């Protein structure tokens, strides 16, 4: 029960709920254990007991409420402090010593003011703990220290208001701030005894204010830092000094006193109302229709000289409001005369003549002009906006002439919008020009279409009323008028437009989905077999055709990917259909080019005309006279997905079967896949190509077409002729049993995998090529024998570290141990370089650990550290692979590396 | 002035690949490569304007 | 060494000003008559002023010693330009005139950098002479480019000055270190294709290599073939018209001077305090009352920014953050209408200046401002809430010029998503654009669809939570600058996919949150991406309060005591990890489940009543993922026998763990927490559904379900198959639809990382497709084994 209750104490003191406020717990042993619990489980840990300080413990003491109850009840009786613990009494003694040190530092002024702000925020708890410490004056001492603290904070406010007021004119005249420039920047972790509340009275601080003059100056700037008029007077009298480094006591005379004199003459003028209109419209110009801040500003304005504000604020704010609405009515009258002139309506107004004859008049008094009030009753509630709408109307005259010229009525708008929505572009500004023009002329149709040429004033304001109702639904309407009025050249080209022959970026996708024929060719020309030049796309019609490349398709995909939002199902479903059939077709191109670069010889003449039509189908073809045309209709997406799936399956099966064909034949491992394709194409000819003769001369030596035809004449018997004719017989009865294309496609790729030479009757299979190369090397005898040097094991890899300058002589030093042997060739040595294919090092590992070789050779991997991370890692996996599968245990594999580049993969893992 | 022009150079002067001697071509007036020999004893200067 | 090559490139520029010396003087007279006194109202020569403009473009802009040049060049002019003051005010007035010919912008500084930039780039692209701008983030180069984009259109200019000038059509190419020369060759041929067939006197195209300072020393050497492309137009063909193209080479990096000496280095300098406070005036000049109210804070903010930017060695902070601070305190001063309480200043400086670990920016900004000391603690959650969910009054007046930037969260091991869709995303869920991991997908079509989804979210106005940025930094950079082109009161950012840059609409309330890891953002991002995006850290600790930290420690030790059982029924010594009993435990799930518990509570106040129920509800969600052999093993566990009895009663009477279908009847009858979409993943040890189990589930769910469909992730090679199956499931009639998504983990296939892709795709489809009447219950079942795969 002690352990569960201390854990319950820890969980209720881990929350912020005070535990003991109802405990009548007169058994003192369990109560002392609870007190030890609340101390050691409420103490402020900071990842497990650091304290080392006084501030956090003191904040702990003032904020948590169970500590004062703890100290009260343990200072009530000594029969409770005797039974706590050794540890809890040590922490209570530490907290009591901390509180005694801190609240005995209040008796002098040495108390840090952080603890002073804490005890004034926490008055009652501090009074309680101090009354318990009293049994081992404070009300008046706290009020005295609180008054001195408030004086300190208001003096810091005065001095900071002074620095910011002198900081808004720092460009013009700079001041050396005595010592105050450093004293104000420093923090209040400072001792309070430095702020000197001495007697015989004044209270000097560490901010040495050089007199009470600058102190009362800072007080008056603090009471007047929120007066915009005062800041105006400040900057217009501190421009009257010009680049001068100046001291603080002449700032009060050269810069403050003329400002105060101007401010006080303006105040005693404004108290009477003898001010003229020139300063009224020169100072208060930025206050139009914002009169609550001006009411507050006159309240703050009369706080300078401390008397009443009853009959002074509201009449003059109203008078200045009448003056502001007067000048607004003058500007509105000028713009309404400008729009009455520029619209061509002659009409009759006859009521705004004396207002403009007053607009060029000048009078000097501050009094309310009466005879104009009723005239301004026609223009009370226009606004400070909407005069903008009248000046974009009154300034755009070419558009209103073009609209009276070309459209002439409201009823042609519904056909003009539809005629423009073709001739507009496809991007979003180009589309939204029609809607901005439409909303502009629908918003101004009440004026530009409904005016008689001679209208009176009353019906003119009656139409402006509903114009303002039409403006209240759309605040951006004069900008729409302006942005339509700067598109007059487009609006002139729209009506007289001929056939603009650009189809679209959208209807081009519909044309591709209607009759696009995706064509994979694998071209027979002199170019390479890059993935750009194997994919084409044709668009028929008349009878002309358009051929699209891959990059043109990508550019038009980027163009149609960023059109505007039509908000209709057809457009996004057709661009989705086009994008995904293009992505699936590019996936087909990727898998086909992987199968071509792996070396296949079955799909080297492959083609596939893929139709994007609804129920279009795929029309494949081969360049073979023993095969028929493969075709199947249906939807394009899942059929191309399935076709790529069996094509990837054929890729995995072909890679596995060519791996097990390389594992059986040794002389097939000299040449890569494309050289194997070239040799299989070239050895069947009666006169093979001379590049094949030179490239096969590394095996036989002095290669001759007579020896080659002797080697290929005895490499196959007559039973294979029976087998290939059995292939020609059994397959036309096999493809007709499957009505679909996928089953017969699987059948033909199995039968090309296992019995390859029947499908291509002009090339040698890999069995015949391997047997011919083995017979060629059997004809050319006397193989090379090379032993490893001393200390070099002839059954394990020999990683040798030579250094970059001595790799190349060391390889020839290894190879010169047997004199009168021929020099090496492209086998058994690879001068490795950055960006080296994995196939060449893989074929080297096939060369050095294949069983049928009739000789021992030294196989070298020079500069093996130059390989990449992926190439070296895959070479490591491949060497582990073939050492796992099957090999001879007398190979001589030698690895040479630079000794100064040992941080790469392959020499470090070996 | 160059290395203080906004942010600094992307590469430093020690991993720079396009050197002439021990100096990069970045700090030269003209980004020119080295003259091959038998053109060094045949060049001849015009005036200094 | 451009001696006798700048004078023959400058007499032509003087000829260009002299030919157009008919309306510029009238514009100068009108601008200095309607905005100045009579001292700048003197007669100006048409040829001498053109000469001062020629030497101001050719030599004065590139130099940093402009005062020495002005006092050493004014001794040769006649009487009206004897002093350098006259040349200074003349170039200032013409640069101000070219800025006033641009469309009007609000809260944009009239500093010398912007006017000087637009001056040099406009005059250099009329004359087809390349400009080579360099600088740092905050130097106003892209903002001047976008100003030239909508300012100097041919027949549709805002002013009558640019209407007599040429028409611009800009193509962009953001360079990378992995950039081929064929890319810039294709860009030059493409803009020549735009230039072909048009009148050269009123149509010129420009290329803008916005990050040319990245690719100067790539081993492929892309910027070595830029030397002929700037002079004869193309390589391996004869020179011809419609081939010479203008150039504005904006860079954030210092360049190679030897091959770029052909153009004008307008090299930008570091900001001093005078230029900083002039920009502070320019981004508050739109109002006049609160400008004079908050003019006092500009110099302390400038000094604090100077100390912050000189303190850090890495260039993590820039001028954009200080400008955003100025705009934010301006907006708060305008909305407050009483002044600035110091909590506003601390909130602004903590929302703007954040991100770096070894930076106390609040302490630095309060060192120069001792009055604005805030003693109360402020956390990251209210900062994220005030940056993602702003006030209703913000961006509601006439046009938008004052707003925040796009938020970024700094996390590790992808933890931001859980705390984002738990805490802050309220009402409308965002659309998560992410790096879909379905096999053999094409990355180009994927990023095309992703940016199309970003554009649709911009037009419809919903939040975007990006999880990748390395595939979209080249293609989304212009939208992140937060500068808009206005046409009828509608904003327009620029989006591009390679070489096709077009404008796209932006709604009034659109946010964009980027989620990236700390390591990749600190040593993979190129650093101008840092300045554009507002940084914040909400990984795991800032949202977790200390009492919730006590609860997560208590639940960790409680799960460790749950898994610890001692028994002698079977003679074996097998220690049971908490991952064995609680399936999916990875020593971090207690924090996720205490987050789930405190949000399922919903009151969020500590009165000792919420603490016990959030602890017991967290324990309930732990036992809700406990295998039943463990909860019947619990009788001999370390917890006890009465606690084990209560937990077994909770597992067998309150929570239904009998089967899938019983969980369906226990899930549909109870009304949920005002959500139209309840999601729940399910861990199974049995075999997944075959195809006849959904039939019988529809048989005894004839009154609640709507024929649930099972989906297997083995059959889904491409995203579009999953998309069409989910879309076909939404378009079926009936309410209370049930979705079952199955995936197996113990087999030879790869599909185990596709679960998160399928989950986010389902969230995107239900956000973009579901109406307002249909409830949707989506369940994700997975197959696991008891042989170590659990
Ligand atoms: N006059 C100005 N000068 C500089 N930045 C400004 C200015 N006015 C606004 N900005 C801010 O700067 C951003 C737009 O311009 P920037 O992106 O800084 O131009 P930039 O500094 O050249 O950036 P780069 O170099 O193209 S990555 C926005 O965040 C604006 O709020």
């Amino acid at each position: 029960f002690e352990k569960c209750v201390i854990e319950a104490v820890s969980s209720a003191c881990q929350s912020q709920t005070s535990v003991l406020e109802g405990l009548s717990c007169q058994d003192l042993q369990k109560f002392g254990t609870l007190l030890s619990a609340v101390i050691t489980k409420s103490w402020p840990v900071h990842n497990g007991e650091p304290v080392f300080d006084v501030d956090e413990i003191f904040k702990y003491l003032l904020k948590w409420p169970d500590v004062r109850q703890l100290f009260e009840l343990c200072g009530t009786n000594e029969k409770i402090i005797d039974n706590i613990t050794e540890e809890g009494r040590q922490l209570m003694a530490t907290a009591e010593s901390v509180f005694q040190k801190v609240a005995g530092e209040l008796e002098n002024g040495t108390i840090v003011v952080g603890q002073l702000e804490l005890i004034l925020e926490h008055q009652s708890q501090f009074l309680d703990i101090w009354n318990l410490n009293r049994r081992r004056d404070v009300r008046s001492l706290l009020k005295r220290r609180r008054d001195d603290l408030l004086f300190l904070k208001q003096e810091k406010r005065y001095v900071e208001s002074l620095l910011r007021q002198l900081g808004r004119v720092k460009h013009l005249v700079q001041v050396d701030f005595g010592n105050i420039e450093i004293i104000h920047s420093q923090d209040l972790s400072n001792k309070k005894l430095n702020e000197a509340v001495i007697k015989l009275s004044y209270k000097r601080e560490t901010h040495y204010c050089l007199s009470p003059d600058i102190r009362e100056m800072a007080s008056k700037l603090d009471s007047l830092k929120d007066s915009h008029i005062f800041q105006d007077f400040w900057q217009e009298t501190a421009e009257s000094l010009n680049e001068l480094k100046v001291s603080l006591p002449e700032v009060l005379e050269y810069l403050y006193n003329p400002c105060y004199d101007n401010f006080y003459t303006l105040y005693e003028n404004l108290k009477s109302g003898k001010i003229t209109f020139a300063e009224v419209d020169a100072i208060f110009k930025d206050f139009v229709d914002k009169y609550d801040e001006l009411k507050n500003d006159l309240k703050f304005m009369c706080t300078m000289n401390p008397q009443d504000q009853k009959g002074w604020i509201s009449e003059r704010v109203g008078q200045i409001k009448e003056y502001h609405t007067l000048h607004q009515a003058v500007s509105s009258a000028k713009v309404i005369l400008q729009v009455r002139r520029a619209l061509g309506v002659t009409g009759d107004f006859s009521v705004l003549n004396p207002l403009l004859n007053f607009a060029d008049s000048f009078e000097d008094f501050g009094n309310e002009s009466p005879q104009f009030i009723k005239a301004k009753q026609l223009l009370q509630d226009i606004s400070e906006p909407r005069q903008r709408c009248l000046e974009e109307l009154a300034r755009q005259t070419e558009l209103v002439a073009w609209l009276h010229k070309a459209l002439e009525d409201i009823n042609e708008l519904k056909v003009f919008v539809d005629l423009a929505s073709i001739s507009a572009g496809e991007n979003d500004i180009d589309v939204d020009r029609v809607a901005c023009f439409h909303d502009a002329v629908q918003g101004y149709a009440s004026l530009l279409y409904k005016m008689d040429e001679r209208t009176n004033f009353s019906d003119f304001m009656n139409h402006l009323q509903e114009l303002w109702r039409a403006l209240d639904n759309d605040q951006h309407l004069p900008d729409k008028l302006k942005d339509s009025a700067r598109n007059l050249e487009w609006l002139k080209t729209v009506k007289e437009s001929h056939g603009s022959v650009e189809l679209s970026s959208l209807s081009l996708a519909t044309a591709i989905n209607s009759r696009g024929v995706y064509v994979i060719e694998a071209p027979k020309d002199g170019q390479k077999i890059s993935p750009d030049t194997v994919l084409r796309l044709l668009l028929p019609d008349p009878e002309a055709l358009r051929t699209y490349s891959t990059e043109e398709l990508k550019e038009l995909l980027n163009k149609l990917m960023l059109m505007s939002g039509k908000k209709d199902h057809n457009s996004n479903t057709e661009v989705e259909k086009f994008s995904e059939v293009f992505s699936n077709m590019q996936r087909l191109v990727h898998v086909f080019i992987k199968l071509h670069c792996a070396g296949n010889m079955l799909f080297r003449t492959w083609t596939a005309k893929v139709y994007c039509c609804p129920d279009g189908g795929i029309f494949m073809n081969f360049g073979l006279e023993l095969l028929s045309q493969l075709t199947e209709k249906g939807d394009v997406i899942q059929l191309l997905g399935a076709l790529c799936r069996q094509m990837e399956d054929f890729l995995d099966n072909w890679k596995t079967v060519v791996a097990q064909k390389r594992a059986e034949h040794f002389y097939l491992n000299f040449y890569t896949a494309e050289q194997l394709v070239y040799l299989s194409s070239e050895l069947r000819k009666p006169r093979p190509s001379e590049a094949a003769l030179m490239m096969l001369s590394f095996i036989k030596g002095k290669c001759t077409v007579q020896d080659l035809v002797q080697a290929t004449s005895a490499c196959e018997s007559k039973a294979d002729r029976y087998c290939l004719r059995e292939v020609m017989k059994k397959l036309p009865q096999q493809l007709l049993s499957e009505p679909s294309l996928m089953g017969k496609l699987q059948v033909i790729m199995m039968q090309s995998l296992v019995y390859m030479s029947a499908f291509l009757p002009h090339c040698l299979d890999l069995d015949a090529l391997g047997r011919c190369l083995a017979h060629l090397a059997t004809m050319g005898g006397t193989p090379v024998e090379r032993p490893l040097p001393k200390g070099l094991q002839a059954g394990q890899p020999n990683l040798i570290l030579c250094g970059h300058s001595e790799v190349l002589p060391a390889a020839l030093a290894i190879y010169m141990q047997a004199p009168r042997q021929p020099l090496p060739t492209f086998d058994e040595v690879l001068l490795c370089t950055p960006a080296t294919t994995i196939e060449e090092v893989e074929l080297l590992l096939r060369r050095c650990l294949t069983s049928g070789s009739q000789g021992h050779k030294v196989y070298s991997l020079l500069f093996a550290d130059q390989l990449s991370y992926e190439v070296g890692c895959q070479a490591e996996e491949f060497f582990q692979s073939l050492c796992t599968r099957a090999h001879r245990e007398d190979y001589q594999l030698v690895i040479l590396c630079d000794a100064a580049r040992e941080h790469c993969y392959i020499p470090s893992t070996f | 002035r160059l290395e203080s022009a906004g942010l600094g150079y992307r590469v430093s002067a020690e991993e720079t690949a396009d050197r002439l001697g021990s100096i990069p071509l970045r700090q030269l007036v003209y980004r020119v490569h080295a003259l091959p020999p038998s053109l060094i004893p045949l060049v001849w200067d015009f005036g200094q304007l | 060494f451009v001696s006798l090559r700048d004078v023959e490139r400058c007499v032509k520029v003087f000829r260009w000003f002299h030919d157009h010396s008919d309306m510029l003087l009238k514009e100068l007279d009108k601008f200095l008559h309607e905005s100045s006194d009579s001292t700048h109202t003197f007669e100006r020569d048409p040829v001498l002023w053109s000469l001062v403009m020629a030497i101001g473009v050719c030599y004065h802009a590139s130099l940093e010693e402009k005062a020495s040049y002005r006092t050493a060049i004014a001794r040769c002019f006649p009487k009206p330009y004897n002093s350098s003051r006259a040349i200074l005010d003349e170039v200032t007035h013409v640069q101000d005139l070219f800025l006033r010919g641009a469309p009007i912008r609000t809260n944009i500084a009239r500093n010398l950098a912007l006017k000087e930039n637009v001056f040099m780039m406009v005059i250099c692209i009329e004359l087809k002479i390349p400009l080579f701008l360099v600088g740092k983030p905050g130097s106003s180069k892209s903002l001047a480019k976008i100003i030239v984009a909508d300012a100097m259109q041919g027949q549709a200019a805002f002013s009558e000055l640019f209407r007599c000038l040429k028409q611009v059509h800009l193509v962009s190419f953001q360079c990378s270190p992995h950039s081929t020369p064929q890319g810039i060759i294709s860009t030059f041929k493409q803009c020549a294709r735009f230039q072909q067939g048009k009148d050269l006197g009123q149509y010129v195209s420009v290329v803008v290599l916005d990050e040319v300072g990245l690719a100067e020393d790539s081993p492929k050497m892309p910027l070595k073939t830029l030397h002929p492309l700037l002079e004869d137009g193309c390589i391996e063909d004869d020179p011809a018209p419609y081939k010479k193209v203008g150039f504005v080479g904006i860079s954030n990096w210092a360049l190679d001077p030897a091959k770029m000496n052909r153009g004008i280095f307008v090299s930008r300098g570091s900001p001093n305090e005078k230029e900083l406070i002039e920009s502070a005036e320019g981004i508050c000049s739109s109002d006049r009352l609160v400008q004079d109210k908050i003019r006092g804070y500009f110099a302390p903010f400038a000094k604090a920014y100077e100390t912050v930017c000189q303190k850090q060695d890495k260039e993590f902070f820039g001028l954009r953050d200080y400008y955003s601070l100025i705009k934010m305190v301006f907006a708060k001063a305008k909305a407050s209408k009483r002044g600035l309480s110091p909590q506003d200043i601390t909130h602004a400086v903590l929302r703007n200046f954040s991100g770096k670990d070894n930076i106390q920016a609040l302490s630095i900004f309060t060192a120069s401002l001792p009055e604005a000391r805030y003693k109360e603690e402020v956390s990251t959650v209210e900062l994220i809430k005030q940056n993602i969910y702003p006030g209703p009054q913000a961006s509601s007046r006439g046009l938008d010029g004052a707003e925040s930037r796009y938020l970024l969260v700094l996390t590790r091991n992808y933890v931001a998503l859980q705390i984002l869709q738990q805490t802050f995303f309220e009402g409308q869920q965002p659309e998560i654009i992410f790096g879909s991991s379905f096999p053999q997908d094409q990355e180009y079509t994927q990023i095309c669809r992703n940016i199309n989804r970003v554009k649709i979210c911009m037009e419809t106005g919903k939040m975007v939570v990006l999880l990748n940025l390395q595939n979209l930094y080249e293609s989304l950079y212009d939208a992140l600058n937060q500068y808009y082109v206005y046409l009828g009161g509608q904003k327009y950012v620029d989006l591009g996919l390679g070489t096709h840059r077009v404008k796209c609409r932006v709604h009034t309330a659109f946010r964009l949150i980027v989620i990236e890891e700390k390591d990749v953002v600190y040593k993979q991002f190129p650093v101008p991406l840092i300045n554009r995006l507002e940084k914040h850290y909400l990984d795991m600790n800032t949202v977790l309060q200390p009492w919730q930290k006590s609860i997560v420690q208590e639940l960790q030790q409680w799960a460790h005591e749950f898994a610890d059982v001692k028994a002698d029924q079977f003679i074996a010594r097998h220690k049971y990890s908490p991952a064995d009993v609680f399936i999916g435990y990875h020593s971090d799930a207690c924090a996720s489940v205490v987050l789930q518990a405190v949000e399922r509570q919903g009151c969020r106040d500590l009165t000792e009543e919420l603490y016990r129920k959030v602890s017991e509800e967290a324990r309930s969600i732990l036992l809700d993922c406990a295998t039943p052999d463990a909860v019947v093993r619990l009788s001999g566990s370390s917890l006890g026998s009465f606690t084990a009895k209560q937990l077994s009663q909770e597992y067998y009477y309150a929570q239904q763990h009998n089967s899938f279908v019983d969980f369906l009847q226990a899930h549909l009858r109870m009304t949920h927490h005002e959500c139209r979409a309840v999601f729940t993943e399910i861990t199974t040890f049995s075999r997944l559904l075959t195809g006849n189990d959904c039939d019988v589930l529809a048989s005894e769910l004839r009154g609640l379900a709507s024929k649930p469909v099972v989906l297997s992730l083995q059959q889904y090679d491409t995203e579009y198959s999953f998309l069409k199956d989910v879309r076909s499931w939404l378009t079926n009639p009936g309410k209370r639809k049930v979705l079952v998504i199955q995936a197996d983990f113990d087999d030879g296939t790869r599909s185990a990382q596709l679960v998160a892709s399928a989950k986010y795709t389902a969230i995107n489809e239900i956000n973009k497709t579901q109406g307002t009447k249909d409830f949707v219950f989506v369940y994700f079942v997975t197959k696991l084994s008891r042989m170590g795969s659990g």
